[PDB]
């Protein structure tokens, strides 16, 4: 991410960045010091917001590529920010819908003789939560 | 289109010399009636008078037509 | 104007001609040659497939198949003589009776 | 990759089209005569050139072919084919 | 809408003796106007060689149309290597006919006319001014747009423009400060400055001055009726070698 | 309807027509003359129900066309290929 | 209610569908057609082996595409293909030659003034649009995904009834409409049509869209961009948005590699070499010239339009060829405001600028970067010497 | 066939000199020995000169271009077509710059005649502006699909070869200016097979013509 | 009467359209 000071203002602007368009670089640079980015501080503050916002995108990729590594998972399909996530466990496949380190959502679409609504409804449940210990509880609950 | 191609047109909706002669005077006749019809038709336009020959005018011209035919 | 339509021919003359000249048979042809043996040629097509139409027709169906193919190449006895060596694929073999 | 193959199962179908219009061909019988075809030319011509070669002659020509044919077909279709050549090359001829 | 073209003229003929073959030529009598002016009075355009001797000929049977309004200028001047050029404008043929005559009569040689880029924008600078009864020097601000055509590979730049209004033309000029060919003297830099872009070199196709007038390759397109005296004076001075 | 006449066919045949007079059309007059044409056809099988040199000339004469067959065969002159208006003149 | 299904037959010229049909190939002609008569059946007689054995047969003999057209309009299906069939006709044709279609760009903002990254499930998408579109007009919606980018496309087309007609009883077409959506952005691409049922089709995604917080489209550019390829590269999400023209190869980001690269082969021990910039104007004023100065130069001008010594994508032909810009400086003399509107037409604006770089007509070292190539795509009006997009 | 294979074997070879093709000519219009198809096969595989054709034989030759009338019922009539194929023959091979202005009149050879009285008006005083008013009128008479085009090709001949002359380039604007048949009026084609063979027919024995 | 939608009408509209313009521009003035 690249940027440039003002002609008059002395102040910076966001030129030109490669930071995908899902990460709004803009929005964050003029939240920072009320939009009037001066100094180096405050530039190394914009510059760890989306750094840290790279890295929950990475973090999510890591752990679920490490879940079909070990076959906890079958194939799965990922969104370009690894937000919305689809995957088979072993016959049942979910649909998720993750904020920074933590599942907000669960869809469970397979239809299976013991997996009632209770039973459906309360794998969705715990489903949620934090990511650390998806894996554990999908690894519990393998049957 | 050639005027013999009207006399063509004419045979076909119609139906050798005398005959051949008969249906060439008749597209003749088609053809100066039409042009008869657009010359009337700039009449109109002319009374009107504005650019061009717009559709009610060849109306016009076929209604003064056959008010007199 | 091709020459199998010259000749009268379906058959290609032309093919006949350059393979005549690929089979190496001998340096020089005569012209008349490959026109002839084109000639031969779809007159034997034209008799079998004409017998396995016949046999088709026995059987009741509008498609030729192997079983009619070898039925009639085995019935006609020149044929036979013809193709005594042969045997047809998914053919089979001729009753006793 | 795979080259185009020769066939002439194009003609085999056209002349069943004058034959029997409404019938089809399988497969395995197109194959079947589109193999026809190749073995008769083959055991035509080898022998039409090797009778050549017994005149000492350089040319295999009309006269071989009629020749090679009238030999090894047999003697019912032999005729036919004989006449059926004969008409077909004075047929070109006259063009 | 009154375009013209331009010949010139291999020798210094005296238009007026030969003035009656030519009406009974052309079965009519045509006027000729006299006139010797002093075109660059400017300093620095000069004070002598100026004398420049102007004749208006006209085939007006009527003044309808260009064609029948069609009007030719000689302008000469005897210290000119090549003395006198023609102007013309107008479809009609009978511009042909006087051609054929002038070239048959005075053994005279002629050929057509071409502008380089150069020569647009100082015709273009000499289009604008005017001059008052007091012998002073004016200018009249026209919208400018100055329209290319290059060729490119693959037609990748088929044609761009640069359009400048009244507004920026003056600006440009005053801040150049007081000067009399404002288009060569500071719009071009200008551009040059804000992009790189040398019109000179550039293939100029035309120049337009909106409403009054659009100087091209092969002719002139005016909104008055007759070209001011500097436009036939710059086409004279470009006739040369 | 197998009695309409095209409209391309209109334009051909008028293209000439406007050199003698430069009669002028936008494309709904097109449609319109096009469409009006079949109503031109039937009063015009009215008038003429069958061919004959004086039955034409004098149906040419009611239409106001011409005054007599002089005018008549000035109109052929005027309207067919070179060699036609002779063979017509024959038929007079 | 009124949603269509798959079985049902429209009207149209057969002639129209035919000259569409004779742009595909023979393989494609006979894939769809296998699937079609395996899921539809046909009028022809036979099993689909006996209906694979006949194209077989066909095929080798080296039947031309007009026998296999022909019997597809008139004797496997002479009635009239289904909407399917239809839709996927016209995918085939958008696959093959995406060059042919005009694309717009729309953006997606929420109350505050945020982009919205829309995030899209296909089903739910799908059947809301359907619902909303049914109460208004008969409309068929057919969706997928290109083969090689990261993008949902949709195609929907509109029927009404009946010139005059007896009982016949078909639904007359109509002009298609398109829209695609990326993975992950908060941009939308869509067919450059004015029409009121575009309209009506937009708006309708619009509402389907929320299901949480309100949404609305916002245009971000007036001019149509072709090639789907492109307005993909240029605003979908991706590195090169936002560092086009000079700024490309961060797009690449090969020039670095990761830090625990080995050490004798990083490219800092081995590095580059350049040419010395001359900035006295002589450019106006002037072979008596050697080659390799001549080739840095040529290279000065490669970087200064194309980013790389190499030349990331001939040697003019640009990343996105741009067909049309109109820039517009605003600049301040003696208190007084000045404006210069330049207009560019052709295939390649910026090709053809360096190309008369290459040819010496401009100084590089004075063509501004907006001329360049930055801010590719985008006419706007710069001021203060900060590009900014026309409204 | 035989007495045409004994035509067909002599200008093979022997070609057709100018009173061969005078007398050959006669016989096709004069005798019903010779039929038609082949009449229109023969004036364009049959003749063929020794060189260019004389002025009296284009002059007894343009006898058979005429037509009958309610004047000369009594005169044989060539039939068009046959006088169309043999006007295209002349297009592969100085009063007769004024015949053939009027035989550009007929409307079945006005195209074939175009070349021909282009290649008449090869001076600028062969042109004459009088003539264009004929030639105008055939192209703005309705029945002659080939009079614009085919006049539009002599008038841009007159308007450059003349040189003096009123303004009748704008009477060039009043032809149709769609100028469809006029493309290929100016490309016009000398059947290069027959001219092959043309070629040996001129190669056999003498050189110069 | 005479249908037709072409030069002397349609500029009509668009002369209007500036005029409204014009108009609700000038009805904010002090004078």
């Amino acid at each position: 991410v690249l940027l440039k000071k003002r002609i008059k203002s002395n102040s910076w602007f966001l030129f030109k960045h490669t930071i995908p368009s899902f990460i709004d670089v803009q929005g964050i640079f003029d939240d920072t010091n009320g939009g009037l980015v001066i100094s180096h501080d405050d530039a190394y503050l914009f510059a760890k917001r989306v750094f840290l916002q790279l890295v929950e995108v990475q973090k999510r990729r890591q752990i679920f590529k490490d879940l079909e590594a070990k076959k906890i998972i079958h194939d799965l399909d990922l969104d370009l920010e690894s937000s919305m996530v689809s995957f088979f466990v072993k016959d049942i496949k979910v649909e998720l819908f993750v904020k920074q380190n933590e599942i907000v959502s669960c869809s469970i679409l397979d239809d299976i003789h013991d997996f009632s609504q209770n039973n459906k409804s309360k794998w969705e449940i715990a489903l949620l939560g934090s990511l650390d210990d998806l894996e554990l509880k999908l690894n519990h609950s393998f049957a | 289109m050639d005027t013999e191609a009207l006399a063509n047109y004419l045979l076909r909706q119609l139906s050798s010399s005398q005959e051949y002669n008969k249906k060439l005077l008749l597209a003749c006749g088609f053809q100066a009636i039409l042009r008869k019809i657009l010359l009337d038709a700039r009449t109109r336009a002319t009374a009107e008078g504005l650019r061009e020959v717009y559709p009610y005018h060849i109306e016009a011209a076929t209604q003064a037509f056959l008010d007199s035919q | 104007q091709s020459r199998s339509a010259k000749a009268g021919l379906t058959f290609p003359v032309g093919r006949v001609h350059r393979l005549l000249r690929r089979g190496n048979y001998a340096q020089r042809i005569g012209s008349g040659a490959p026109v002839y043996l084109t000639a031969v040629l779809e007159y034997l097509a034209a008799e079998i497939l004409e017998l396995a139409g016949n046999a088709a027709r026995d059987n009741k169906k509008t498609r030729i198949i192997p079983r009619h193919l070898q039925l009639a190449i085995r019935n006609d006895d020149e044929l036979n003589k013809l193709l005594g060596n042969v045997t047809i694929a998914q053919g089979g073999v001729l009753p006793n009776i | 990759s795979k080259a185009r193959k020769e066939t002439y199962s194009s003609y085999i179908y056209k002349v069943l089209k004058q034959t029997h219009p409404d019938t089809g061909i399988s497969q395995k019988s197109m194959s079947i005569l589109n193999s026809f075809v190749n073995d008769i030319f083959e055991r035509i011509a080898t022998e039409a050139s090797k009778l050549a070669a017994y005149n000492k002659k350089s040319t295999i020509s009309a006269r071989e072919i009629q020749t090679a044919v009238r030999l090894i077909l047999p003697g019912e279709l032999a005729k036919h084919a004989v006449s059926e050549g004969t008409r077909a090359v004075t047929k070109y001829s006259s063009s | 809408p009154y375009t013209w073209k331009f010949l010139g003229i291999s020798k210094q003929l005296s238009l007026e003796n030969g003035i009656a073959k030519l009406n009974q030529l052309l079965n009519l009598e045509v006027d000729l106007d006299i006139q010797t002016i002093r075109v660059p009075s400017d300093p620095d355009g000069g004070t002598a060689a100026d004398e420049y001797i102007r004749y208006e000929m006209r085939l007006d049977i009527s003044n309808l149309d260009e064609g029948t309004y069609s009007k030719f200028i000689f302008l000469g001047n005897s210290k000119m290597e090549v003395p006198m050029f023609l102007c013309y404008c107008g479809t009609d043929n009978r511009n042909e006919v006087v051609l054929q005559w002038l070239k048959a009569e005075y053994g005279v040689i002629m050929w057509p006319i071409k502008f380089e880029q150069k020569t647009m924008i100082k015709l273009a600078d000499a289009s604008i001014v005017h001059v008052t009864k007091e012998n002073i020097e004016q200018i009249t601000w026209f919208s400018s747009k100055l329209y290319f055509e290059p060729e490119t590979q693959d037609k990748n730049l088929r044609q761009f423009s640069i359009e400048i209004p009244r507004e920026s033309c003056e600006g440009l000029a005053l801040g150049y400060g007081n000067t009399m060919h404002p288009y060569n003297d500071a719009i071009v830099p200008y551009i040059y400055n804000e992009t790189g872009m040398a019109v000179e070199r550039l293939p100029l196709t035309s120049v337009i001055l909106a409403g009054h007038t659009k100087i091209m390759r092969e002719s002139i397109v005016t909104s008055t009726r007759s070209l001011r005296n500097r436009v036939l004076a710059v086409v004279l001075q470009s006739i040369q070698f | 309807s197998i009695k309409p006449l095209q409209i391309m066919d209109l334009k051909h045949l008028t293209r000439q027509f406007l050199n003698e007079n430069r009669i002028i059309l936008p494309k709904q007059t097109w449609s319109t003359i096009q469409e009006e044409s079949l109503n031109i056809m039937d009063f015009l099988k009215q008038k003429i129900g069958t061919l004959q040199k004086q039955e034409l000339v004098d149906s040419f004469i009611d239409m106001g066309i011409i005054n007599n067959v002089d005018d008549m065969f000035e109109l052929a002159h005027e309207l067919l290929p070179l060699e036609l208006q002779s063979r017509i003149e024959s038929y007079l | 209610e009124l949603r269509l299904e798959d079985n049902y037959v429209p009207t149209s010229d057969t002639l129209v569908v035919f000259k569409q049909l004779m742009k595909l190939p023979v393989t494609v002609l006979y894939d769809l057609t296998l699937s079609w008569f395996a899921k539809f059946g046909g009028s022809f007689d036979g099993d689909i082996y006996l209906l694979t054995e006949t194209l077989d047969l066909l095929i080798e003999k080296g039947v031309r595409r007009n026998v296999i057209v022909n019997r597809i309009l008139y004797v496997y299906w002479p009635d009239g293909l289904n909407v399917f069939q239809l839709a996927e006709i016209d995918c085939h044709l958008m696959i093959s030659k995406p060059e042919k279609f005009k694309w717009l760009p729309s953006k997606a903002l929420r109350g505050d003034g945020k982009p919205y990254v829309v995030k899209l499930q296909p089903a739910k998408f799908i059947e809301n649009l359907q619902t909303d579109l049914a109460k208004i007009y008969h409309c068929h919606v057919y969706m997928f995904k290109h083969p090689s980018l990261p993008v949902l496309i949709t195609r929907i087309q509109l029927f009404d009834s009946n010139l005059d007609k007896f009982q016949g009883k078909p639904l007359i077409s109509r002009r298609p409409y398109y829209v695609a959506f990326p993975l992950n952005s908060p941009i939308i691409f869509h067919s450059v049509d004015k029409d009121i049922y575009a309209r009506l089709v937009l708006q309708s995604i619009s509402r389907t869209i929320s299901e949480r917080e309100t949404i609305i489209f916002k245009p971000v550019q007036k001019i149509p961009v072709k090639s789907i390829h492109n307005i993909m590269t240029l605003l979908g999400p991706s590195r090169f948005a936002e560092s086009m023209g000079p700024w490309e190869c961060y797009a690449s980001a090969n020039f670095e590699r990761s830090p625990l690269h080995d050490y004798k082969k990083h490219q800092g021990l081995t590095g580059k070499k350049v040419m010395v910039r001359e900035f006295d104007d002589s450019f106006l004023n002037d072979g008596k010239e050697e080659p390799e100065i001549r080739r840095l130069r040529l290279e000065k001008n490669m970087i200064k339009f194309k980013g790389s010594a190499n030349g990331v994508m001939s040697r003019y032909s640009s990343l996105v060829p741009i067909e049309k810009v109109g820039f517009t400086l605003k600049n301040e003399i003696n208190s007084r405001i000045i404006t210069i509107k330049l207009k560019f037409n052709g295939n390649d604006i910026f090709g053809g600028l360096h190309e008369l770089c290459d040819k010496n007509l401009i100084n590089i070292d004075k063509v501004p970067g907006w001329l360049a190539g930055e801010n590719g795509s985008f006419s706007g009006t710069i001021m203060n010497g900060d590009f900014q997009r026309e409204q | 066939k035989t007495t045409l294979s004994l035509l067909y074997e002599k200008s093979k070879q022997y070609g057709l000199s100018s009173p061969q093709l005078q007398a050959l000519v006669r016989l096709l219009c004069e005798t019903s020995i010779i039929d038609t198809v082949t009449k229109v096969y023969i004036v364009e595989n049959c003749f063929l000169p020794d060189g260019y054709l004389t002025k009296e034989l284009l002059l007894e030759i343009i006898n058979h271009l005429g037509t009958p009338t309610v004047f000369s019922r009594y005169r044989i009539q060539t039939p068009p077509v046959l006088q169309s194929a043999l006007c295209k023959w002349l297009v592969h091979v100085n009063i007769s710059s004024s015949i053939w202005l009027h035989l550009w009149q007929f409307s079945f050879l006005q195209k074939w005649i175009t070349p021909l009285v282009i290649w008449q008006a090869t001076t600028p005083v062969d042109v004459k502006p009088w003539k264009l008013s004929i030639i105008k009128r055939c192209a703005m008479h309705p029945g002659y699909r080939d009079a614009p085009g085919s006049a539009t090709l002599i008038l841009q001949r007159f308007q450059c070869l003349v040189g003096a002359s009123s303004q009748i380039t704008e009477s060039i604007i009043t032809i149709n200016c769609n100028r469809k048949t006029l493309k290929s009026h100016r490309n016009l084609k000398l059947d290069a097979h027959f001219l092959s063979i043309l070629k040996r027919i001129l190669s056999r024995a003498h050189p110069a013509n | 009467k005479q249908r037709k939608d072409s030069h002397k009408e349609v500029e009509r509209r668009r002369r209007e359209n500036i005029n409204t313009a014009i108009n609700v521009l000038s009805d904010l003035l002090p004078v």
